[PDB]
RNA sequence: UUUAUGCAGGCCACCAUCGAAAGGGAAUCCGGUUAAGAUUCCGGAACCUGGAUAUGGAUUCUUCACGGUAACGUAACUGAA
RNA sequence: GAUGGGGUCUUAUGGCUGGAAGAGGCCAGCACCUUUGCUGGCUCCGGUGCGCUUGUGACGGCCCGUGAAAAUCCACAGGA
RNA sequence: ACUUAUUCAAUGAAGCGGAGCUGGAAUUCAUUUUCCACGUUCUAGCAUUCAAGGUCCCAUUCGGGGCUGAUCCGGGUUGAA
């Protein structure tokens, strides 16, 4: 882990900024 | 300016990690690169018999430029111009019934190995250009001696690809002017007066000289270091 | 007749060396640039025991000069090397116990070990416990050093060859009796299947040249020609002499 | 066990020092001391080897 | 953000695969239940992995926490190659 | 840098609480073709040990024997 | 004797050869013949982000690029035989 964990972290942050873009 | 500092790194032997340098001298190349380099190395480490390196004295770039400028005036007809030519000749034999002679007589450079060899044997060639990079060299090693025997002038020139672009091919490996127009026959004469001096008149002395036998850089430095070692007096 | 035991040894089915508990091949550092133009410093992190080997090993850590990383070489530990010690390997290295100076840069009488035959094979000579190579002399012209080997032989190797300064640790091992087939068993159990050994004279003639007879006896002479063939070389191969060695051997 | 360290927080796996969960406190102390001391020694070696051959 | 995923880049040099139902290894227990099944079904109570994610809490105007001399502590208290 | 005085930590393990008494167990009484139940109580407090088995810890002995590897997971340095 | 055939060995083919700087010795018999060097040795630390700096451009801005830092030339990876 820590690698898929970092990738999940960046995926969640990218989804958060992409949905708050609007 | 007061926030920056000069670190400079000690790139000594045990001091710091070396920077990225140009390691092109130490690249492990593929075998095709290695063979295509070591082949030309081996072709000069050996004493080549004079029939080879009767090549390797090529035409200088000025005379090569002017002779290709001459040869480009006499270029074989491409497919499109040949097609409109033959349609014109069909129309001409339809209207006038001319014996396929409405089209004028061609003036084109003759090419193809067997073709120009037969032309040389029949003494119809006025000037022959022989490419220097033929990969079986035995396709053309006999051509200079044959040209000297038949008395036709030859020139060993750089680029079978250049001859190929001259005759609308990829490579041609040989070219020959067999009949020129009166507008530049004098240019052909002043050109051949230097070409024969470069090749034909130097033929019986290049026939005796063995080329090759050239050492590498490290071995050359080693032998001349031994020379200036023996030069104590 | 059958295929005899020493003839079977070369197939390497059950006669391979048991290499499960070995730390790796104990080689010298590669002669890259630093070792032949200056020196480089490593550190002995741990001195460990190697299975099937009488001499202890030393895990020396160097820095890679071209990439940011750490390289770990396995040296054979010389007698006196301790943990935390700085090992200096190179042409400009100082003459101390544990350093890997080339043999061209050491004076006569220097005691070295793990010596290269040709520069770049990373240690071939004097690697057993307690052994060492003496430097007899140099030849600057025709750059060769003459050395005395543990066998008493005198070799002439390149002065660019390297060697660890000192004596291989673990010396005096064979001065202790094993006292026991069990101890010999446990010694060979981690080297290879070469123990116990049945005498060929106690076998049958299908099994050995010496086998057979109503008494245990060899029969023919036990000295075998060097030009003999496999299956015949059972005995003293190409013996120049035999019997008890009295007097000096005229070495 | 090594997989269980993925479930606990950072407090259970570290202390609040440099080389926290990696090195001992005394080991951190002695390597700090070694760093500072021999960098000072490197400075004084630099200035003395400079000034000797600057004079000569 | 014609848009697909090329071109922008950047990192990386192991270098197939098979090989343990006793080696290594993420995580489950109790009670009950059938003619014959159970750490597998029923009831209750948990745990791990993977993925989505919002709220609370924590932290910040001294931007990425404080306390303890210290060993260290805590609910958290960015960290790529 | 002992003993001593004061603290820090690993939580194997053990204790209390939750889980959880509602479960399970032991009894009593009331019952009825019957599915058969239903209703009550009690389930508490200790002690011992060169004991047996097993796990673990700190040690000590033995070796020319020093007694697997990888996957996997975490942490640290660094400062993008 | 040579090296290019052949053969041996290593490396993630990284520093080969020649010349040149900058120092030391060097005797120079005119002006320099050469020869040695040409960043690391009390200490179980650290050393990585095309490298900081200097300099020159861009169009300044968020930065970007070149040279030097780190001497040139030969592309023979390096030896042995
Ligand atoms: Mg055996
Ligand atoms: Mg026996
Ligand atoms: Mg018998
Ligand atoms: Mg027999
Ligand atoms: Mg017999
Ligand atoms: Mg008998
Ligand atoms: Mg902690
Ligand atoms: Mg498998
Ligand atoms: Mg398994
Ligand atoms: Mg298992
Ligand atoms: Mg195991
Ligand atoms: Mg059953
Ligand atoms: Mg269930
Ligand atoms: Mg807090
Ligand atoms: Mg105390
Ligand atoms: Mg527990
Ligand atoms: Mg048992
Ligand atoms: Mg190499
Ligand atoms: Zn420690």
């Amino acid at each position: 882990m820590r690698a898929k964990w970092r990738k999940k972290r960046t995926r969640r942050l990218k989804r958060k900024r992409r949905k708050v873009r609007a | 300016n007061p926030l920056t500092h000069s670190t400079p790194k000690n790139f000594g032997i045990g001091q710091a990690v070396q920077p990225k340098r140009n390691l092109s001298r130490y690249v492990k190349w593929p075998e095709y690169v290695r063979v295509q380099r070591q082949k030309k190395i081996l072709s000069i480490r050996l004493k080549v018999p004079p029939t080879i390196a009767q090549f390797q004295y090529t035409l200088d770039r000025n005379t090569a430029a002017e002779t290709f400028k001459l040869f480009n005036k006499y270029r074989p007809e491409t497919a499109a111009e040949k097609k409109e030519r033959l349609t014109k000749e069909a129309a001409a034999v339809a209207e006038g019934k001319s014996k396929q002679d409405a089209s004028p007589k061609p003036y084109a450079v003759k090419y193809g190995l067997n073709h120009v060899v037969a032309l040389i044997e029949n003494k119809k060639a006025k000037l022959v250009l022989i490419a220097n990079d033929v990969d079986p060299i035995e396709l053309v090693v006999f051509l200079p001696a044959l040209c000297k025997k038949m008395g036709v002038p030859y020139a060993i020139v750089k680029g079978k690809a250049r001859l190929g672009t001259l005759v609308n091919q990829k490579t041609s490996a040989v070219a020959a002017l067999t009949e020129v127009r009166a507008e530049d026959e004098a240019a052909l004469a002043k050109l051949v007066s230097t070409i024969d001096a470069n090749f034909a008149d130097k033929y019986d002395e290049v026939k005796k000289h063995w080329g090759g036998g050239i050492l590498g850089n490290k071995a050359q430095a080693k032998m001349d270091k031994r020379a200036k070692n023996s030069d104590s007096a | 007749g059958r295929v005899i035991r020493n003839q079977r040894k070369g197939a390497g089915s059950i006669f391979t060396s048991h290499t499960r508990l070995r730390q790796g091949a104990a080689k010298l550092r590669t002669l890259d640039y630093a070792e032949r133009h200056g020196y480089i410093r490593g550190i002995v992190k741990q001195i460990v025991h190697d299975s099937g080997r009488g001499a202890p090993l030393a895990k020396v850590v160097f820095r890679d000069p071209y990439k940011y990383r750490l390289r770990e070489e396995i040296f054979i530990a010389n007698e006196g090397v301790h943990t935390g010690q700085f090992i200096y390997a190179g042409k400009k290295a100082s003459l101390n116990v544990g350093n890997v100076l080339p043999l061209g840069s050491v004076p006569e009488g220097t005691i070295v070990s793990n010596v290269e035959e040709k520069p770049g094979d990373r240690g071939a000579l004097a690697r057993a416990s307690g052994n060492y190579v003496i430097i007899i002399g140099h030849n600057p012209d025709e750059n060769k050093t003459r050395v005395r080997l543990p066998s008493g032989a005198k070799k002439v190797i390149s002065s660019d060859a390297r060697g660890v300064i000192g004596v291989i640790a673990g010396g005096g091992r064979v001065d202790k009796p094993l006292l026991k087939a069990g101890r010999a068993f446990h010694k060979y159990r981690l080297k290879r299947n070469s123990w116990p050994k049945t005498r060929g004279v106690a076998m049958n003639p299908v099994d050995h040249p010496h086998g057979g007879g109503n008494h245990q006896h060899i029969g023919k002479a036990s000295t075998i020609s060097r030009g003999a063939v496999s299956g015949q070389k059972a005995g003293l191969i190409a013996a120049r002499r035999t019997g008890l060695l009295r007097g000096s051997q005229k070495t | 066990r090594p997989r269980q360290y993925a479930t606990v927080s950072k407090t259970h796996k570290t202390v609040s020092r440099a080389y926290g969960g990696s090195r001992c406190a005394n080991c951190v102390k002695e390597r700090i001391i070694r760093a500072f001391l021999i960098e000072e020694q490197k400075i004084v070696k630099k200035v003395v080897k400079e000034q000797t051959e600057a004079a000569k």
